[PDB]
C-alpha cells in the first residue's frame, strides 16, 4: 500500500509528545524527518525510533 | 471490352508527352474573332478573390499607416479621400449647446484647424486634438467600391447628384486609456 | 497476361481432377503429375485455346463399381451463363445418356438459371462451382480433418453400437463446401478424423441433413 | 461531423443543428418538416447572390471547393430570388398568411433564437450562420473534436439560481387563477361590483415550496421537464460530515449508461475541485467537493463593457462585406456568444482590457481570454462560473512585498485592498488557459504572469485532514475521506438538547498530536474525532 | 474474503439427505483445488509463510 | 477469468499498433459469433521472406491504393469546340510502385458501374494519359453534368476487390530460423486465399464465420478454440483445453454456428418454459399457447 | 476555381449553341464565349484501385535493385512502394518479409 | 436597391488629404446598395396572372406595416452627374474650408483627467 | 420477508443457484428452494387438466378424478395468471412408478 | 510516435536502474525485502517506488495527454515535451511528491477505481448468458455427453 | 390474427391452395418428430408459397391484400383500383355510391378509399365458418383451441388471493371497475339510441383499454388520451427483474 505517510506520522508524534508540541504534517510542507530524529536522540531515544 | 492486357514500365519520353498535349490541346483556332465572337477585355468574367481578379491574362502586400501617408506624400502628392471612424466623444464639451450628459460630436463643432496629426521615430502615430492625444491605426482592408457622392436636394421635387470620388483606405482612432492613468493616477 | 489465365486453368483443372479422383472415379496416375509446362505442351497460350471446348472432359467413369457409369465436366465461357447454354448442355446429356455433370462459372448466371438447377429432373442433377472456389482444394487446407463418407453397412454397425436412433447424431449441412465437394445427398454419414495435438486421434460422427 | 447551438434566453430553449450526411449542408431544426439545404435559408434570409455567400464564407481554394457542392442542388430547384425560397420553405413548415409570412415569422423569431434582430435587417444572423458553417467545413481538417469535459463549458448553479424559477412559476400561476376566477365572478354572479381581495388564496404558494424543497422534485410545466434528487437530508453523525456536505456539487448525467467519459480526471480542474475526494463506488467520478479557496461568480450589468469595447477600435460587423473574416489578421470579438464587432491588432485590445479591469473601472470578474486557432476574442460576464485568486508578476518581480504583508498582519488594509491595488486578481478556468503561473517563486522566469497564494489549498475540506498526504498512494487517501465522516466524536456544543433519530459520540475524544493546517482553520481540533493510541 | 469489515451468509440444511450431500459434496476437505485448472485454493497465506 | 480480467496494457504485439480487440469484449465478440466483427485479420504465406524476389510486391497487388497519386495532377481543357476530362499518369511513378496497372487496365477499369460510359466514350491519346468524354444522360442530366463526372480520382467505386486495407511492422525474436508472414486487414477469405502466388493452404482468419462459410464447420470450431485459448493464454490466465473443447462442440453440432444469445438460444433449445424464464417471456408464452405446444418437464 | 458573373453575381455554366462553346449566366444574358482553355479541375473521385492485377500478375516489372534484410537475409523479397491519397499529396514505402509463423512486414 | 447600416452615423467622417493640410466632414448617412432581383417576381405575377372587441393589436410587428410606413414617404428623382463632368471638380471645391493656418481651437479645454471620466461615465 | 426491522430472510440468488448445479446436488437445492420457502398444497383435475379444490371439480362437477400435488407457492401463483390471460396451462399428471 | 517511443525507453530505464542500485544497497534481514523474497507480500516494484523513484504515471497506456490548449497544466510552458510536464515523478515517497506530481499521480490512479467500478454489470451479464446455455449437459454412463433431449 | 386473416378467401373462409399442393403438405404435416422450429418453418413456407395466389381455385373467388390499416385496426383491399384494367368487381362497387355521392360531396373526393373495414363481429362471424379439415394446416393444433375463440368476447377476474385488498385495491380492480363502468355505459346508451357515431367511437376506447389491460407498454396511444401514469399490467408482474 506505500503508506509511508503513516511512518513519519508515528515518529513525528513521538518525537512531538516527549517535549510538549504539536507538529505539523501539512500537505508539500509539515516538519522533515531530518530534524525530528535529532529531537528523539535528545530524549534519550533511538533516532529511528525502534 | 479488352482482357488480354500486357502493360509496360519501361521508362518513357518526357518530350514526348509535351508534344501529344500540344498536338492534343495547342491547335489554336482563336483566330476566329469573329464579330459575335469577340471579348472585351473589359468585360471579363471575374475570379472570386478580389485581388487576383487575373483568371486569363492577354497572353494585398502588407502596410502600415506611417507608408501610407508618406507614400501619399512623396511618392505621390495628388488629392485622395479618406474614411475614418473617430471614438464615441471626443474631449472637447458642447459648444454653447446646452445640454442628460450628451457626448460632443462634429455635428456640433464649427469649422477650422483643429488640431495635427504627429509621426513619430519609428513611425508611430498620434492625432493631437487638444489637450489630448488619440492612437490612429488603419482600418480592416476593404476590395469593393466605396464611391464618395454629394446629395444635393436642389428642390422639394427633384434634385442633383455628382459623384465626387472612391475611398481605398480606412482609419481608426482611439483614446490611449493607458496614457489617461498615468497622467491622473486612480 | 495469358501466363496467368494459363496457370489458372492449370490449377482449376488439377483440382477438378482431383475431385474426381476423390469422389472415386477413372483417373490415370501420370494426370495427377501433369506440370504446368506439361499442360502449355498439351494446350497452347490462351489466344490459340478455346475455354468453352478446350477443356472439356468425360474420359471419367464410376469404375470403382460401374464402369458403364460416366459423368461430365463442363467449363463454360461467357461470365453468366444464360438458359440457352444449359439447355445446350442439357440436349448434349441426353445425346450421350449421362445422369450427372459438373458446372463451373467465371463470375455468376442469371437468376432464372439458378431456379432451374433445382427442377432439370428427378434423373439429371448438375452440381454448381465458382471459379475462385476450386482454384484451392479445400481438402487440402490444414484445418479441414479428413472426412471419409461409408456405406450404409458401417452406419448401421455404428448406430448398433451406441443404441442410437440415426437422429441424434450431430449434423453436417448439406451445403457445406465439403460436403458439397464429395457430392453426398441427404441422408449419407460422415466419419470425422480429428489430429490430436499429440499422437492420439479421437473420431466423430455426423449425419448430413 | 456535425454542429449545433442550444440557443436559450430568458423566454425558451431551443437548438439548432447542420447535417452533412450527403456532402451538401442542411439546417435540421424541429418545427421544420425535412432538412433545407442552406443556401436555401440563405436565400430566403435576404442575401440571394452567389458571389456574396461564398464571400461569406471563405475565399480559400480548398475551402470554398468543399463548399462547392452545397449550391448544385440550389440551381437544380427553380429557386433564384429570395420570395422564391419564403415560398419553398413555407411549404416546408411544421404545424403541431401561412405561405408567406407566419414561414418568415418563424425564421425571424425562432431559429437561431439568442443572436436578436429587430427590423428585419438580418446581416446579423447571416454571419452568424457563415461562421457556424465555416467551422464545421474547417474541422473536418483535423480531428480536434471537441472535448465536452473542459471545465471552460461548464456552470454551476446554486439555492438563488433554482428558487427563482420555482417562485417565478408560482407567482405567475398565482396569477393566473385569480386571473380565471376574476373573469368567471363579474360579468355572471353579479351586477354590482366584485372586489378580488375575497379570494386571496394563501395556501398555494406556502404549499407550493415546502413540498417542493421537501421532496427534492421540481416539476415545471414550462420547460416540459423535471428534475429529480435536487436535496438531500443533512447527515450529522460528525462534525466534518455536516461541513463536508455543505460544499458538494453533484452531476445532470445521473448514471444514465457507461461512457467512460466525464468519471475521469481532468487538468481543467486544477485549483477548482478536489482531486482526492470522491465518494467510491458506482457513483465514483459523478460527484465532486469544492478546493479550499475557490469563488462562484453571479451576474454583472454588462453595460460599460460594451461601451468600452466600441471605443477601443473593433469595427461594426454589419460594414463591412464577406470577403474580410477570412484575412489572416482579423480576430472576431464575442460577447457571452454574441458577435460584437471585428478588430484587428488585438493584443492591444487584451492588453488594455486587462489594465482597464485592473484599475477598477471594470467589474472583477469580467475575463478576455484569447483563441487563436479560430482567431476569435471571448469576452464572458454570466455568473457560475468558477474563479481563483494569485498574486500578480510584473517582470520577474512579485507584486506583494513584505511591507504589506506586515500592514495586513498588523491590520492596517484587509484582502480587499490587495485588490484595487492591483496586486492580486482573479482568474477563470478560461482565462488561466492564456497566462502562465509560477509555483514557487525560485521557479519564475521571464514569462511568468502570475503566482500561486499556497499550493496546498489545491486539496479540499475533508481530503485536508490527513497528514502527509503527499507521501501515501493516491487510492489510500480516497478511502480515507470517505472514512472520515463516519468516524464518531463530537458534534457541537447543544448537543445534549438535540432530540434527533440517531446520534453518535464518544466519551472522552482528544486532539490530534500531528495535525496540519487545513485543521487549525475550520476549527476542527475544538471538536476531536478520535483517541491517541 | 479480508476481514475489513465483510459480512458473510450461513444455512442449516433441514433434511438428513440434504446434511449428506452438504458433507460429501460440498465440504471443504474435498475441495482443496480448484475446477479450473486443478491447482490447489487452501494452502498458506501472509504471515505463514514468513 | 472474465471477471478477473483487467485489460492490461502493452498487449500491442511489442509495436504499439494493430489495435486488435482483446480482453472481455473480445471474449464476447467470439461467444456471440455475431456475422460482423471490428478489426478481422488474416495472414498468409507465399514462398519465402526476405530480400530479392518474388514476395513484396504481392503486398501492393492485394492492399490499399488511391488511384490519386498515379495521377501528378489533374487540369482543365476547355477549348471552343468542346471539353473533356483528362488525367495524368506518371509511369516512372508507377514502375518504383511495380503495381502491374497501365493507361489500358484503367481503360479496361472505367465503364464498371459509371454512368454506363461507353468504352467509345474513353480515348487514349498515349501511354501516359486516359480522357473520357462527358455525355448527358437526360435523367436530371445535360451537358453541364460535368460536375457529377468528377468521380475519377478518390473515391466513388473502383476496380479490384474492396474491403481490404494495410498491415504493418511486427518483428521476432528467435533468429534461429528465418520466418516471416503477411497479414491483411480485410474481409474476405475466399478472395485473398484464391490470389495467384500465395500459399493459401495456410491462411488463417480470425472471424469464426468468415472460415465458416469458406470451408466448412469443422475449420469453423477449429478457429473457436484458437482464438478462445489465444485470448486467455495473452492475459496470462489458464484454462483446461477440455473446457474449450466442450465450448466450442456445443456451439456447432447443429450444423451452424449458434450464438450463444437470444436468438441462438432459441435455436438450441425447445422448452417454451425455459426460453420464458431466460428473455422475451411474453412472445413465447403467447406464441406457445397458439401452437398448442406441450413441454414436458425434464 | 468557380466562377460569378459580373452582371448579377450568380455562378456560371458552360454549354454550346453555337459555333462556339460559351460560359453564361442562368437568369441574366451576360455570357462569355470561351475561344481559349484553362487548366484548373475540381479533382474528381474513384475509390481505391487495390487489386487492379492482384496476386501472381504479369513479369514485365521485374526490376534488378532490391534491399536487404537485418536479420536472416533470406532470397526471396523484391521491392514495392506505393501512394497515399491524391494527386497533390505524397507516396510511402513499405518493406513486408514473409517466409512462416511470423509477423514481418517493416514499414 | 439600396440597404441601411447603422442607425447612427455620427462617429463617422470623411476625409480629403492634400500636401500640407488635411479636411474633414462629417457624413449624414451610410448606404449599401446591390443588384435588384424583382424582374423575376415580376414575371412570376405575370405568368400567375395569365394562370387566372378585436383582439389585442399586434400590427406593429408585421412587415406591411412597415411597408405601408415606407410608402407614405413620397419619391424625389435626382439629376446624376458622372466624374468625367467639370461640375464634379466644381462640387469638389466646397471640401476645403478657408481660414489661417494657425488657430487655436477655443473647444477641447477639457484637460485628460476630465477627458477620462468624461468618456467613461460612473457606472 | 425481506427487511431488518420487519424480520428478515436471506436469499438463495441465482448465483448460488447455479453454484448448487455445480455440485450436482440435486436433493439440497430442492431443500433450500421448495421445502423450506414456500411448500404448498394443491388439487388437479386429471380429467380435464386444471386445478380445483377441496377434492371437488368445480369444472367437471365431480369428484372421481381428483388428485392432490405437492407445487411450490409461486408456481401455483404463475398458473392462475396465465389461465387469467387466456393462455391455460393444462397439466397432466400420472403415477410415479 | 518515435519520439515518445525514446522518450518512454529512457525514462523506464532511468527507474530501473535505480530501483536495481537501491536493492543492491538494501542490507539483508531488511523487512520489506524479506516480505518480497518470499512471496507473503510486496515485490520489488514496491520496494524501489518507496524508497528510489516513482516510475512513469501513464494514463490508458500513454503519457498525459493535454488538458489545456497545447499544455497539460499552465504552469509549463506551451508545446513543451520535457519528461516532467507529461507525467514523469522523480520522487520517491519517501521523499515526498511536488505539487504537480501529486496532480499526475492522482489523475493516474483515478482510472483504476473507475474501471473496477464500471467492471461490477458487463461480466455478470456474460455468465448469465454463458451458464443458461450450457447447464444441462451431464456425462453419461455411456461415457456420451447427451443433451436434455 | 392477421397472420391467419392472410390465409383465408373470404367469400368461402377456405384455405387458397393447389389440391396437390393440400396433399403435399399433408404428407409433410405427417412426417414424425415435428419440431417447434419445423413447426415455425412450415408456417414460413406454406405463407410464401400460398401469397402468390390471388384466386380461391375452390371457388374462383378473388382476394386482395390485406394490411393493418390503423392502431389495432385492419383493413382489407378487395375493391382496389388497379393500374391495370380495372376490376369489373371493384367498378361495381365503385358505381353504387351515387346515392351518398349526391347526398354528401366529400364522398366523391374519397370514393377510392372505400375498402373492407375488419371489425371484430366480422372476423369473429367469418373464423367461425373455417372448415375443420384446415385447421392443422394453420399449425394450431384443434386440440388446443379454435380460431373463433381467439377472438375475445368474455374475461375472467382472477381470484382476490393474486391482489391483495391494500396495494387502495390493487390497479387490476381498479382497471376491471372500469372495464365494466364502460360497458355498462355501452348498452345503456345504445338503448338510449342516440346517435351512430358516439355508439362506435365509445367501442374504441373501450378497446383499447380492454387491450391496455394485460399489457400496460402500448405507445400507439394519441395525445389526448395517454395514460398520465405507469400502472401494472400483467406481463410488467411476469417480466422485469
Ligand atoms: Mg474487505
Ligand atoms: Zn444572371
Ligand atoms: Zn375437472
Ligand atoms: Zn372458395
Amino acid at each position: 500500500r506505500m503508506t509511508v505517510g503513516k511512518l513519519i506520522e508515528l515518529l513525528a508524534g513521538k518525537a512531538g509528545v516527549l517535549d510538549g508540541r504539536f507538529h505539523y504534517g501539512t500537505a508539500f510542507g509539515g516538519s522533515k524527518v531530518k530534524d525530528v530524529c535529532e529531537d528523539l536522540v535528545r530524549h534519550g531515544y533511538n533516532y529511528l525510533g525502534k | 471490352r479488352p482482357e488480354v492486357i500486357q502493360s509496360h514500365s519501361i521508362f518513357e519520353q518526357g518530350p514526348a508527352e509535351m508534344m501529344k498535349k500540344k498536338g492534343n490541346w495547342d491547335k489554336t483556332v482563336d483566330v476566329s474573332d469573329m464579330g459575335p465572337s469577340h471579348i472585351i477585355n473589359i468585360k471579363k468574367e471575374k475570379r472570386e478573390t478580389d485581388e487576383e481578379t487575373k483568371q486569363i491574362l492577354r497572353m494585398l502586400p502588407k502596410d502600415v499607416s506611417v507608408a501610407e501617408l508618406l507614400r501619399e506624400l512623396s511618392l505621390t502628392k495628388e488629392e485622395e479621400l479618406l474614411f475614418l471612424q473617430l471614438p464615441d466623444t471626443l474631449p472637447g464639451q458642447p459648444p454653447t449647446q446646452d445640454i442628460a450628459e450628451n457626448a460632443c460630436t462634429l455635428a456640433d463643432l464649427t469649422e477650422g484647424q483643429v488640431g495635427k496629426l504627429l509621426i513619430r521615430k519609428s513611425g508611430r502615430v498620434q492625432l493631437l486634438l487638444g489637450k489630448v492625444t488619440l492612437d490612429v491605426t488603419m482600418g480592416t482592408a476593404c476590395s469593393f467600391l466605396q464611391e464618395l457622392v454629394s446629395v444635393g436636394l436642389g428642390d422639394s421635387r427633384t434634385g442633383e447628384m455628382t459623384v465626387l470620388g472612391h475611398v481605398k483606405h480606412k482609419l481608426v482612432c482611439s483614446p490611449d486609456f493607458e496614457s489617461l492613468l498615468d497622467h491622473k493616477h486612480r | 497476361d495469358d501466363e496467368e489465365e494459363t496457370y489458372r486453368l492449370w490449377k482449376i483443372r488439377k483440382t477438378i481432377m482431383q475431385l474426381c479422383h476423390d469422389r472415386g472415379y477413372l483417373v490415370t496416375q501420370d494426370e495427377l503429375d501433369q506440370t504446368l509446362e506439361e499442360f502449355k505442351a498439351q494446350s497452347g497460350d490462351k489466344p490459340s485455346e478455346g475455354r468453352p471446348r478446350r477443356t472439356d472432359l468425360t474420359v471419367l467413369v464410376a469404375h470403382n463399381d460401374d464402369p458403364t457409369d460416366q459423368m461430365f465436366v463442363f467449363f463454360p465461357e461467357e461470365p453468366k451463363v444464360g438458359i440457352k447454354t444449359i439447355k445446350v448442355y442439357c440436349q448434349r446429356m441426353q445425346e450421350e445418356n449421362i445422369t450427372r455433370a459438373l458446372i463451373v462459372v467465371q463470375q455468376g448466371m442469371t437468376p432464372s438459371a439458378k431456379q432451374s438447377l433445382v427442377d432439370m429432373a428427378p434423373k439429371y442433377i448438375l452440381e454448381q462451382f465458382l471459379q475462385q472456389e476450386l482454384l484451392i482444394n479445400i481438402t487440402e487446407h490444414e484445418l479441414v480433418p479428413e472426412h471419409v463418407v461409408m456405406t450404409k453397412e458401417e452406419v448401421t454397425e455404428l448406430l448398433a453400437r451406441y443404441k442410437l436412433r440415426e437422429n441424434q447424431l450431430p449434423r453436417i449441412q448439406a451445403g457445406d463446401p465439403v460436403a458439397r465437394y464429395f457430392g453426398i445427398k441427404r441422408g449419407q454419414v460422415v466419419k470425422i478424423i480429428r489430429p490430436s495435438e499429440t499422437a492420439g486421434r479421437y473420431i466423430t460422427y455426423r449425419l448430413v441433413q | 461531423v456535425g454542429a449545433s447551438v442550444t440557443s436559450s434566453t430568458h423566454e425558451k430553449k431551443s437548438r439548432t443543428n447542420m447535417a452533412v450526411k450527403q456532402g451538401r449542408f442542411y439546417l435540421r431544426h424541429n418545427t421544420l418538416s425535412e432538412d433545407i439545404p442552406i443556401v436555401i435559408i440563405f436565400k430566403a434570409m435576404g442575401v440571394e447572390s452567389d458571389q456574396e455567400i461564398v464571400q461569406m464564407i471563405g475565399t480559400e481554394e480548398h475551402v470554398m471547393a468543399a463548399f462547392g457542392p452545397s449550391l448544385e442542388e440550389c440551381q437544380k430547384a427553380q429557386i433564384f430570388t429570395q420570395m422564391q425560397a419564403l415560398k419553398y420553405i413555407g411549404n416546408k413548415v411544421r404545424r403541431q398568411k401561412t405561405k408567406i409570412e407566419e414561414a418568415r415569422e418563424l425564421l425571424a423569431s425562432t431559429i437561431l433564437t439568442h443572436v436578436p434582430v429587430k427590423e428585419f435587417n438580418f446581416r446579423a444572423k447571416c454571419i452568424y450562420t457563415a461562421v457556424m458553417v465555416r467551422r464545421v467545413i474547417l474541422a473536418q481538417g483535423d480531428n480536434k473534436v471537441d472535448d465536452r469535459d473542459y471545465y471552460g463549458n461548464k456552470r454551476l448553479e446554486l439555492a438563488g439560481q433554482l428558487l427563482s424559477l420555482l417562485f417565478e412559476d408560482l407567482f405567475k400561476k398565482f396569477n393566473s387563477e385569480m386571473k380565471k376566477i376574476a373573469d368567471q365572478v363579474i360579468p355572471k354572479q353579479r351586477a354590482a361590483q366584485f372586489d378580488v381581495v375575497k379570494h386571496m388564496r394563501q395556501d398555494q404558494i406556502t404549499n407550493g415550496m415546502v413540498n417542493a424543497i421537501s421532496t427534492g422534485n421540481w416539476s415545471l410545466k414550462r420547460f416540459k421537464m423535471d428534475r429529480q434528487g435536487v436535496t438531500q437530508v443533512l447527515s450529522r453523525l460528525s462534525y466534518i460530515s455536516a461541513l463536508g456536505m455543505m460544499t458538494r456539487i453533484s452531476s445532470q448525467f445521473e448514471k444514465t449508461r457507461k461512457v467512460s467519459g466525464p468519471r475521469s480526471l481532468q487538468p481543467s480542474q486544477w485549483g477548482m475541485l478536489c482531486p482526492s475526494d470522491t465518494p467510491e463506488g458506482e457513483a465514483c467520478g459523478l460527484v465532486k467537493n469544492l478546493a479550499l479557496m475557490t469563488h462562484i461568480t453571479t451576474d454583472m450589468e454588462d453595460g460599460p463593457i460594451v461601451k468600452l469595447a466600441s471605443n477601443l477600435g473593433v469595427e461594426d460587423v454589419n460594414l463591412l462585406c464577406g470577403e474580410e473574416l477570412s484575412y489572416p489578421n482579423v480576430f472576431l470579438v464575442f460577447l457571452n456568444g454574441n458577435i460584437l464587432g471585428v478588430i484587428r491588432d488585438h493584443k492591444k485590445l487584451v492588453n488594455t482590457f486587462r489594465l482597464m479591469r485592473r484599475a477598477g473601472y471594470i467589474n472583477e470578474f469580467v475575463s478576455i481570454s484569447t483563441n487563436l486557432t479560430d482567431r476569435c476574442v471571448y469576452i464572458s460576464s454570466d455568473g457560475g462560473r468558477l474563479c481563483r485568486p494569485y498574486i500578480i508578476v510584473k517582470k520577474q518581480k512579485p507584486a506583494v512585498t513584505n511591507k504589506h504583508m506586515e500592514e495586513l498582519a498588523q491590520g492596517y488594509r484587509n484582502f480587499e485592498d490587495f485588490l484595487h491595488e492591483s496586486l492580486v486578481e482573479y482568474l477563470d478556468v478560461n482565462e488561466e488557459n492564456d497566462c502562465n503561473i509560477a509555483l514557487y517563486e525560485h521557479t519564475i522566469n521571464k514569462d511568468t504572469t502570475h503566482l500561486e497564494i499556497e499550493p496546498f489549498t489545491l486539496l479540499g475540506v475533508c481530503a485536508g485532514l490527513i497528514p502527509y498526504p503527499h507521501h501515501n498512494q493516491s487510492p489510500r487517501n480516497t478511502y480515507q475521506c470517505a472514512m472520515g465522516k463516519q468516524a464518531m466524536g463530537t458534534i457541537g456544543y447543544n448537543q445534549r438538547n438535540r432530540i434527533d433519530t440517531l446520534m453518535y459520540l464518544l466519551a472522552y475524544p482528544q486532539k490530534p498530536m500531528v495535525k496540519t493546517k487545513t485543521i487549525e482553520l475550520i476549527e476542527f481540533e475544538k471538536l476531536p474525532a478520535g483517541q491517541n493510541a | 474474503a479480508d476481514f475489513d469489515g465483510d459480512e458473510m451468509n450461513l444455512h442449516l440444511p433441514q433434511t438428513e439427505e440434504a446434511k449428506a450431500e452438504a458433507l460429501v459434496l460440498m465440504g471443504t476437505k474435498a475441495n482443496l483445488v480448484t475446477p479450473r485448472n486443478g491447482e490447489p485454493l487452501i494452502a498458506a497465506i501472509q504471515d505463514f509463510l514468513t | 477469468p472474465g471477471t478477473q480480467m483487467t485489460l492490461k496494457t502493452f498487449h500491442f504485439a511489442g509495436v504499439a499498433s494493430m489495435n486488435i480487440t482483446l480482453g472481455v469484449p473480445r471474449i464476447k465478440e467470439i461467444i456471440n459469433a455475431s456475422k460482423a466483427i471490428s478489426t478481422p485479420i488474416i495472414t498468409a504465406q507465399l514462398d519465402k521472406d526476405d530480400d530479392a524476389d518474388y514476395a513484396r510486391l504481392v503486398k501492393g497487388r492485394i492492399e490499399k491504393t488511391l488511384l490519386g497519386e498515379i495521377s501528378e495532377y489533374i487540369e482543365e481543357v476547355f477549348l471552343p469546340d468542346d471539353c473533356f476530362i483528362l488525367v495524368k499518369l506518371s509511369l516512372e511513378r508507377i514502375r518504383l510502385l511495380r503495381l502491374e496497372v497501365n493507361a489500358e487496365t484503367v481503360r479496361y477499369s472505367i465503364c464498371t458501374s459509371k454512368l454506363r460510359v461507353k468504352p467509345g466514350d474513353v480515348a487514349v491519346h498515349g501511354e501516359a494519359v486516359v480522357c473520357v468524354t462527358p455525355r448527358e444522360n437526360s435523367k436530371s442530366s445535360m451537358y453541364y453534368v460535368l460536375q457529377f463526372l468528377k468521380e475519377d480520382l478518390p473515391k466513388v467505386v473502383v476496380q479490384g476487390i474492396p474491403e481490404v486495407s494495410r498491415a504493418v511492422i511486427h518483428i521476432d525474436e528467435q533468429s534461429g530460423k528465418e520466418k516471416y508472414k503477411l497479414l491483411v486487414e480485410g474481409d474476405n477469405l475466399r478472395a485473398v486465399m484464391a490470389t495467384h502466388g500465395v500459399k493459401g493452404t495456410r491462411t488463417t482468419s480470425n472471424n469464426t464465420y468468415e472460415v465458416e462459410k469458406t470451408l466448412g464447420i469443422e475449420a469453423a470450431r477449429t478457429t473457436i478454440i484458437n482464438e478462445i485459448q489465444y485470448t486467455m493464454v495473452n492475459h496470462g490466465m489458464s484454462i483446461d483445453r477440455r473446457h474449450v473443447m466442450l465450448l466450442s462442440d456445443l456451439m456447432t453440432y447443429k450444423g451452424e454456428v449458434l450464438g450463444i444469445t437470444r436468438f441462438g438460444l432459441a435455436k438450441m433449445k425447445e422448452s417454451v418454459l425455459m426460453l420464458a424464464s431466460f428473455e422475451k417471456t411474453a412472445d413465447h408464452l403467447f406464441d406457445a399457447a397458439y401452437f398448442g405446444q406441450k413441454d414436458s418437464v425434464c | 476555381m468557380l466562377l460569378f458573373c459580373p452582371g448579377c453575381g450568380n455562378g456560371l455554366i458552360v454549354e454550346e449553341g453555337q459555333r462556339c462553346h460559351r460560359f453564361s449566366c442562368n437568369t441574366c444574358p451576360y455570357v462569355h464565349n470561351i475561344t481559349r482553355k484553362v487548366t484548373n479541375r475540381k479533382y474528381p473521385k474513384l475509390k481505391e484501385v487495390d487489386d487492379v492485377l492482384g496476386g501472381a500478375a504479369a513479369w514485365e516489372n521485374v526490376d534488378s535493385t532490391a534491399e536487404s534484410c537485418p536479420k536472416c537475409e533470406h532470397p526471396r523479397a523484391y521491392f514495392m512502394q506505393l501512394q497515399t491519397r491524391s494527386a497533390d499529396e505524397p507516396m510511402t514505402t513499405f518493406y513486408k518479409c514473409c517466409n512462416a509463423q511470423c509477423g514481418h512486414r517493416w514499414r | 436597391c439600396s440597404s441601411q447600416t447603422t442607425s447612427n452615423t455620427s462617429r463617422y467622417a470623411a476625409a480629403l488629404y492634400r500636401q500640407g493640410e488635411l479636411h474633414l466632414t462629417p457624413l449624414h448617412g451610410i448606404l449599401q446598395l446591390r443588384p435588384s432581383f424583382s424582374y423575376l417576381d415580376k414575371a412570376d405575377a405575370k405568368h400567375r396572372e395569365r394562370e387566372a372587441e378585436q383582439a389585442r393589436q399586434r400590427r406593429v410587428q408585421s412587415y406591411e406595416f412597415l411597408q405601408k410606413k415606407h410608402a407614405e414617404e413620397p419619391w424625389v428623382h435626382l439629376h446624376y452627374y458622372g466624374l468625367r463632368d467639370s461640375r464634379s471638380e466644381h462640387e469638389r471645391q466646397y471640401l476645403l474650408c478657408p481660414g489661417s493656418s494657425g488657430v487655436e481651437n477655443t473647444e477641447l479645454v477639457k484637460s485628460p483627467s476630465e477627458y477620462l471620466m468624461m468618456l467613461m461615465p460612473p457606472s | 420477508t425481506e427487511g431488518r426491522s420487519r424480520d428478515g430472510g436471506l436469499r438463495l440468488g441465482e448465483m448460488e443457484r447455479d453454484c448448487l448445479i455445480g455440485y450436482g446436488a440435486s436433493m439440497l437445492l430442492l431443500e433450500r428452494l421448495m421445502i423450506s420457502s414456500d411448500a404448498f398444497e394443491v388439487d388437479v383435475c386429471g380429467q380435464c387438466g386444471l386445478l380445483g379444490y377441496s377434492g371437488w371439480c368445480h369444472y367437471c362437477k365431480s369428484s372421481c378424478h381428483v388428485s392432490s400435488l405437492r407445487i411450490p407457492y409461486a408456481c401455483k401463483l404463475l398458473f392462475q395468471e396465465l389461465q387469467s390471460m387466456n393462455i391455460i396451462p393444462r397439466l397432466k399428471l400420472s403415477k410415479y412408478n | 510516435e518515435t519520439l515518445e517511443a525514446l522518450i518512454l525507453k529512457e525514462l523506464s530505464v532511468i527507474r530501473d536502474h535505480a530501483g536495481s542500485a537501491c536493492l543492491r544497497e538494501l542490507d539483508k534481514s531488511n523487512s520489506p525485502l524479506t516480505m518480497a523474497l518470499c512471496g507473503s507480500k510486496g515485490s520489488f516494484i514496491n520496494i524501489s517506488q518507496m524508497i528510489a523513484c516513482v516510475g512513469q504515471q501513464a494514463i490508458s497506456g500513454s503519457r498525459v495527454p493535454d488538458g489545456f490548449e497545447n499544455r497539460s497544466l499552465p504552469h509549463f510552458e506551451k508545446h513543451s515535451k520535457l519528461p516532467a510536464a507529461k507525467g514523469f515523478v522523480a520522487n520517491s515517497f519517501y521523499s515526498g511528491l511536488t505539487p504537480t506530481e501529486f496532480f499526475f499521480h492522482t489523475m493516474a490512479g483515478r482510472e483504476g477505481l473507475v474501471d473496477t467500478a464500471v467492471k461490477t454489470a458487463e461480466t455478470g451479464y456474460m455468465q448469465r448468458r454463458l451458464v443458461k446455455s450450457l447447464e444441462d449437459l451431464c456425462s453419461q454412463y455411456d461415457l456420451t455427453v447427451r443433451s436434455s433431449t | 390474427v392477421i397472420g391467419i386473416l392472410q390465409m383465408i378467401c373470404k367469400t368461402c373462409c377456405h384455405i387458397m391452395l393447389s389440391q396437390e399442393e393440400k396433399k403435399q403438405f399433408l404428407d409433410y404435416l405427417k412426417r414424425p418428430g415435428l419440431t417447434y422450429l419445423q413447426k415455425r418453418g412450415l408456417k414460413k413456407k406454406i405463407s410464401d408459397k400460398c401469397r402468390k395466389k390471388n384466386i380461391c381455385h375452390h371457388c374462383g373467388a378473388f382476394n386482395g391484400t390485406v394490411k393493418k390499416c390503423g392502431l389495432l385496426k385492419i383493413i382489407h383491399e378487395k375493391y382496389k383500383t388497379n393500374k391495370k384494367v380495372v376490376d369489373p368487381i371493384v367498378s361495381n362497387f365503385l358505381q353504387s355510391f351515387e346515392t351518398a355521392i349526391e347526398h354528401n360531396k366529400e364522398v366523391e373526393p374519397l370514393l377510392g378509399r372505400a375498402q373492407e373495414n375488419l371489425n371484430p363481429l366480422v372476423v369473429l362471424n367469418l373464423f367461425k365458418r373455417i372448415p375443420a379439415e384446415d385447421v392443422p394446416l394453420l399449425l394450431m393444433n384443434p386440440e388446443a383451441g379454435k380460431p373463433s375463440d381467439l377472438i375475445l368476447t368474455r374475461l375472467l377476474v382472477p381470484p382476490l388471493c393474486i391482489r391483495p385488498s391494500v396495494v387502495n385495491e390493487d390497479d387490476l380492480t381498479m382497471k376491471l371497475t372500469e372495464i365494466i363502468f364502460l360497458n355498462d355505459v355501452i348498452k345503456k346508451h345504445r338503448i338510449s339510441g342516440a346517435k351512430t357515431q358516439m355508439i362506435m367511437e365509445d367501442w374504441d376506447f373501450l378497446q383499447l383499454q380492454c387491450a391496455l389491460y394485460i399489457n400496460s407498454e402500448l405507445s400507439g396511444i394519441p395525445l389526448n388520451m395517454a395514460p398520465k401514469k405507469w400502472t401494472r399490467g400483467f406481463v410488467q408482474r411476469l417480466k422485469g427483474k
